[PDB]
């Protein structure tokens, strides 16, 4: 009656679809195919005399210990007198990366060697430079051996490795320029806002520009400290602050005034300012306000705590970086591209590995096309030959574009398709010119890539240039027309001359033309209706596509466009890249175009601007305008944008690499963002090669990065065992296993002396195992807690705790928190105080990461479970508000509500615009002090509209709970002024972002590289157009926002002067 | 009223054209390439360029593409589509992790091989130095050599195991490689129907113009 007695006969009750909750695994641990080696283990010790003594020794034994015992237990075997003293020997074995690694560091533990099979050959030290065979350190940091590169055939690779050192050498120069200062300046760059100005809402906190600061000192033995509370000008510098501390410290009844002045001067510059509780340092002329620690204190109602640290104790710590060149320290007479008189043609041959059902699929072909982002000719196919069963062509596809009209950045994109039954099988793209400027000619083998999740379209030009390094995949080879000579792309002198010729030739073209459009006839003197359709176009966002009229219109008035530098991105998308006439002329405008702002210039490194000249310009912008503060904000995007760079060596890489080697805070996140994506074999080579350069030249931080790396691998194994072998055990049982393991010496070693990768300022000391635990989630995330071993920990935080989560893919969270952070700074630097809490997140691997724990904060759900009465009948709307009053009693109350209402406002607007996952009581959080913030954001640009979805959703819907709180205690509170005030924040917040909507488009645009399913192509990013409403006028948008906020809430939003 | 951005581009997804509607900007638009639009009419100008090409204006438009009884078919086509999408989402997982697992084997096979060579070299290494001490001295004798025999006997029957172990891996590579192909095989079958199941679901919701 329930089911019409319909039997489902297939349904097997045992097995299971991962429903009956943890995603991608696994990577192996301490020995081959076993996560965690047995505590006592048998190891075959191969000696120089050919004997195999099999030792038994513990999992955690050092090689000093294994050697020392092996040369005691080898005596008892035969041929003892054909062995030297043990000190004449070193261990060696085959690792899981399959390479013969020599074991120089004898303090290393047997479990920590990644050994594959449990054995150890004995040898005498070959290749006498021991020093140089600390490329171990580099390949450990990288997660592949350096020798794997030394055996790469490709000349580009080997050219990259040699030529990139140019940069490294220059960078190491800058570091030891005015040492030891410049070294400290590298290691401890000043953590500083890019604007010395102060928003009015901060200034107002200071009583006419004055902060109370507290300077701390230590005397004897190295124990007791002393405060020296100053009150100084916000805008005074560290050198002034150090003086005023010293004055106060050394005033006396025995020193006159004049005598004080002298004892200060001899002391003044012997010291520098530290921040208490972490390794941040105020090391150059900046307003104290402009340092971020200071500006945070001012907003948080706190009194700075600095320390007077002696330059010689700080320079004591900074060791030498002492850079060493590694062992690794075009063609003659050619024919120009422009000489060649033929159309392009390409011979397609023989796909071999094609896995298709001959039942289901009818017939299959190879689509092809030439590309520049978007394409310079008609797209064409071959005929549907030897369909399915052993696919074989020997055609010549003929492309209607002459060979001299191929732009420098041109690329062939191809794909194998099936049959309006059209359906792509495999894909792959080649650069038509190589990295040495050479037009490609001859036969090429190209192993193809699988179509991605979202990719319904059939060819894939945005996808990466190059062949799949995985051999066992559809390898379709092909032939490129060869013109008796290695063809090359012309010099710049040549391309200038063609342009100067092509412009003189334009002046003599006469009168009318049919579709004259693309040239003026208007003269140097241009109409005023023309000049105000141009600046009108200039304003429009990246995604508002241009019509062919507007293109030709722009392209005609191209020379006036030098008036409006900011128009360049549009201008370039109007050029016909299939007309070398046009393109040559463009190269000369772009040559000496006025530099633009970095936020404008980052568009020009997205996938739609492949030209080298263009991208070079954009880098020249960044070189001039983009600051170390603003760089390290956008670094994620600048690393993602590398993937669209045709060749290994380029300007973008050389820039980033240099900044990384020049400022250790960038370097740090530069490492992790590259390292993060080493599993993804599109980028493994490129990023590996880059990480090698960085690691080779960054000096002592490498050793620090190795410790972080060594710590994460331990944790990755730990969570892997918990998620596989120790599932279906009680938390109780799991947590024993956790403690038991962390106790062992190798873990104790590996997890104690290091720097948080979420922020390397924080040192992580001994871990407090009392407070470490496996959280309740199914992904088995680890709650980890460390002592803050800083001298004055107590002044900042005694304990430092962060979450390590093996399951989820952190990089969507990572990106949304970046976008929030940016909205905060946009708002706040317009005097508009909306307090977002973009908590820390870092992807370090394939679905592995780190999340900053915010202490004293609670999921609304907890609030309500805590304040819920027993006889569990229904929860109260007020419970939230009750809990919050309970925290904030007195004048304190009114300020807590302000915060809530300010943060609730930002997170409303932010969340609506970004389209993030629907909000509810277990992903909204409130702090004791009354700030609200979201977590576990989910898919951002509305990825569950790929199912059924113009929904234009509202994810943060303000239940009664919040509204009560927003308006003190009122009943039916939609009508209080408290809430009017609120709505006004929401309206001025919505608009403030809308005026910066370009950047947000561009930040999302630059991320298309990353294999994030939520960002497959531009229409994804086009959600953010509707929700910011850029087709509308701002007053229409305000109403659109009001309207959307009204309909989700059911009543509130229809009273303001827009 | 009765062919006439974001949802326009989704209807250009996969000659084909249509006409679109700031008013202080232009009026209508012909969408893929965009053409801004006497216009004597909107329907006048387009009929002329359906038969003919767009070359002569600027250096064809060939493809102008039950109120209660279609409603539940929106739930039905959606519930296979969303089943079918899951099947596609599962297999692309299996495909890739099987690709991963495969290459971990390939790398292990290399590691095995290098392991073996060090051992081959070891049994080679003992012969040079042991058969020096068999011919020097002689009259040690069996208290020496039958222990140097014992060591060696282990040295090779270990190598036996290591090559056994490698083979046993190599066979699994094949079975894994087989399964890898089979997954891809079915991926490519499910894909084209997934598009048709999706394309009709768009058409069914577009004719009507949500428990479903
Ligand atoms: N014109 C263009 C360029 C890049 C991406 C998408 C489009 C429109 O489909």
């Amino acid at each position: 009656s329930y089911y019409h007695h319909h039997h489902h006969h297939d349904y097997d009750i045992p097995t299971y679809f991962q429903g009956a909750s943890m995603p991608p695994r696994p990577s192996s641990g301490e020995l081959w195919g076993i996560h965690l080696m047995p505590p006592r283990i048998l190891v075959e010790c191969l000696l120089p005399n050919g004997m195999i003594v099999t030792l038994e020794c513990l999992r955690e034994a050092t090689l000093i210990t294994i050697k020392h015992e092996l040369f005691k237990e080898a005596r008892k075997y035969p041929l003892h007198q054909l062995l030297q003293d043990e000190s004449s020997y070193i261990f060696v074995s085959v690792t899981q990366e399959a390479e013969r690694e020599e074991f120089f560091d004898e303090t290393r533990r047997l479990c920590d060697l990644r050994l594959f099979q449990p054995f150890l050959k004995v040898i005498e030290p070959v290749g006498n430079r021991e020093e140089k065979i600390l490329n171990r350190e580099i390949g450990f940091a990288i997660g592949m051996p350096v020798c794997e590169f030394d055996m790469v055939k490709d000349p580009e690779v080997q050219d990259f490795r040699r030529n990139i050192l140019n940069v490294c050498k220059e960078a190491v120069d800058l570091r030891d320029l005015n040492s030891p200062h410049s070294r400290a300046m590298y290691v401890y760059p000043p953590n500083v806002e890019s604007s010395p100005e102060l928003p009015k809402h901060i200034y107002n906190k200071l009583d006419k520009g004055q902060i109370i600061v507290v300077i701390w000192v230590i005397v004897s033995p190295n124990n007791d400290k002393q405060k020296y509370t100053l009150k100084i000008n916000h805008d005074c510098v560290p050198e002034q602050v150090i003086a005023e501390a010293i004055r106060k410290k050394t005033r006396s009844m025995l020193l006159s005034s004049e005598q004080l002045k002298l004892c200060v001067l001899e002391y003044q510059g012997k010291y520098i300012l530290k921040v208490c509780g972490c390794d941040e340092y105020f090391l150059e002329k900046y307003p104290l306000s402009q340092y971020k620690y200071i500006r945070s204190c001012i907003m948080l109602g706190r009194m700075p705590n600095l320390m007077l640290m002696a330059k010689e104790s700080l320079y004591s710590q900074l060791p030498m970086d002492c850079f060493t060149m590694p062992s690794y320290s075009g063609e003659t007479s050619t024919k120009s591209l422009w000489v060649i008189n033929s159309a392009l043609r390409i011979k397609i041959l023989c796909a071999t590995y094609v896995n298709v059902n001959i039942r289901d699929i009818d017939k299959i072909y190879v689509r092809t096309g030439i590309y520049h982002g978007g394409e310079p000719l008609c797209d064409n196919v071959n005929t549907q030959r030897v369909p399915c069963s052993n696919p074989r062509w020997n055609e010549w596809l003929n492309y209607d574009i002459y060979i001299p009209d191929l732009p420098r950045a041109a690329r062939l994109c191809l794909s194998i398709c099936s049959v309006e039954e059209h359906c792509p099988l495999a894909w792959g793209n080649i650069n038509l010119f190589d990295y040495t400027d050479t037009l490609v000619s001859g036969k090429m083998a190209l192993n193809l890539w699988p179509v991605p999740h979202g990719l319904e379209d059939l060819l894939n030009p945005i996808g990466v240039t190059g062949s799949n390094p995985n051999k066992e995949t559809p390898c379709l080879e092909l032939e490129f027309d060869w013109f008796s000579s290695v063809v090359k792309f012309p010099d710049m002198s040549v391309i200038e001359e063609h342009a100067n010729w092509s412009v003189s030739r334009e002046a003599g073209f006469s009168y009318s033309h049919a579709g004259l459009s693309n040239r003026l006839a208007r003269d140097n003197e241009l109409r005023e209706n023309d000049k105000e359709q141009l600046k009108a176009i200039s304003t429009r966002d990246p995604l508002s596509e241009i019509t062919e009229q507007e293109k030709d219109f722009l392209w005609s008035h191209r020379h006036y466009c030098v008036t409006i530098p900011e128009i360049l991105p549009k201008l370039l998308l109007s050029v016909k890249w299939n007309s070398r006439d046009e393109v040559a002329q463009m190269y000369c405008l772009v040559k000496d175009w006025p530099p633009i702002k970095p936020e404008q210039a980052m568009e020009l490194l997205d996938c739609n601007y492949p030209d080298p000249m263009v991208r070079g310009f954009a880098v020249r912008c960044l070189e001039k305008y983009l600051t170390d503060d603003k760089l390290s904000q956008y670094l994620i995007q600048l690393v993602q944008v590398l993937k669209y760079e045709q060749y290994l060596d380029n300007l973008l890489v050389r820039f980033l690499l240099k900044k990384a080697l020049t400022n250790q805070r960038i370097g740090h996140f530069f490492f992790w963002h590259l390292k993060s994506e080493m599993h993804n074999k599109t980028v493994s080579q490129r990023f590996g090669l880059l990480l090698e350069s960085y690691c080779r030249a960054c000096g002592m931080y490498l050793k620090h990065l190795n410790r972080q790396v060594e710590a994460m691998e331990k944790l990755i194994n730990l969570t892997d065992i918990l998620k596989q072998e120790k599932k279906d055990e009680t938390q109780k049982v799991q947590m024993k296993f956790l403690v038991e393991q962390m106790r062992r010496p190798d873990f104790m070693d590996a997890l104690q002396g290091f720097l948080s990768p979420l922020n390397p300022a924080h040192q992580l000391g001994n871990l407090r195992l009392e407070e470490c635990r496996i959280m309740s989630s199914a992904k088995r995330p680890l709650w980890l807690n460390w002592e803050n071993p800083d001298i004055m920990s107590e002044l900042l935080f005694q304990n430092n705790e962060i979450i390590f989560k093996n399951g989820d893919d952190l990089r969507q969270d990572m990106l949304t928190l970046q976008i929030i952070r940016i909205m905060e700074n946009i708002w706040q630097n317009q005097g508009l105080d909306l307090r977002m809490l973009p908590y820390g997140c870092l992807s370090i691997g394939d679905c592995v990461g780190l999340i900053e724990v915010v202490r004293n904060s609670h999921t609304i759900m907890q609030i309500q479970c805590k304040g819920g009465l027993k006889g569990a009948l229904q929860f109260n709307s007020h419970t939230l508000h009750q809990w919050l009053k309970d925290k904030n009693k007195g004048e304190i109350y009114d300020a807590a509500i302000d915060l809530f209402t300010r943060s609730c406002a930002g997170y409303c607007v932010a969340t609506f615009i970004l389209g993030i996952g629907d909000r509810h009581n277990s992903n909204i959080m409130v702090k004791d002090d009354g700030q609200l913030f979201h977590i576990d954001f989910g898919h951002f640009l509305d990825h569950k509209k790929k199912k059924f979805g113009k929904r234009e959703r509202v994810p943060f819907v303000l239940t009664q709970d919040f509204l009560i709180v927003i308006s003190k205690g009122a009943q039916e509170c939609t009508k209080t002024r408290e809430f009017e005030r609120f709505q006004e924040m929401c309206y001025k917040a919505y608009l403030a972002i809308r005026q910066h909507a370009n950047l947000f488009i561009n930040l999302f645009s630059m991320m298309l590289g990353s294999g994030m399913p939520e960002l497959q192509s531009f229409d994804d990013i086009a959600y953010i157009r509707k929700t910011l409403a850029l087709d509308k006028t701002e007053q229409e948008a305000l109403e659109y926002f009001m309207k959307q906020m009204n309909d989700a809430h059911h009543g509130g939003w229809t009273t303001k002067m827009d | 009223q009765d062919w006439y951005r974001e949802e326009v581009n989704e209807k250009l997804r996969d000659g084909t054209f249509l006409v679109r509607d700031t008013k202080m900007h232009g009026d209508y638009t012909l969408t893929n390439k965009l053409i801004k639009i006497k216009y004597s009419s909107v329907v006048e100008l387009i009929n002329h360029y359906r038969n003919e090409s767009l070359a002569q204006y600027n250096p064809k438009l060939l493809y102008p593409v039950n109120i209660e009884a279609v409603g539940k078919k929106l739930h039905e086509y959606n519930t296979q589509f969303q089943e079918k999408s899951r099947e596609y989402d599962r297999l692309y997982e299996e495909y890739t992790r099987t690709s991963q697992e495969i290459q971990m084997k390939r790398t292990a096979i290399e590691a095995f091989n290098e392991t073996i060579k060090i051992f081959e070299e070891q049994c080679q290494t003992q012969e040079r130095y042991s058969k020096e001490y068999i011919e020097k001295f002689k009259r040690g004798n069996e208290k020496e050599i039958q222990r140097i025999m014992h060591n060696y006997d282990k040295l090779k029957s270990r190598i036996s195991e290591i090559i056994d172990s490698r083979r046993r891996l190599e066979e699994d590579l094949k079975k894994q490689a087989a399964e890898y192909r089979e997954i891809d095989k079915r991926m490519n079958s499910i894909k084209p129907d997934l598009i048709q199941l999706r394309k009709t679901r768009d058409q069914y919701l577009m004719w009507l113009t949500n428990e479903w």
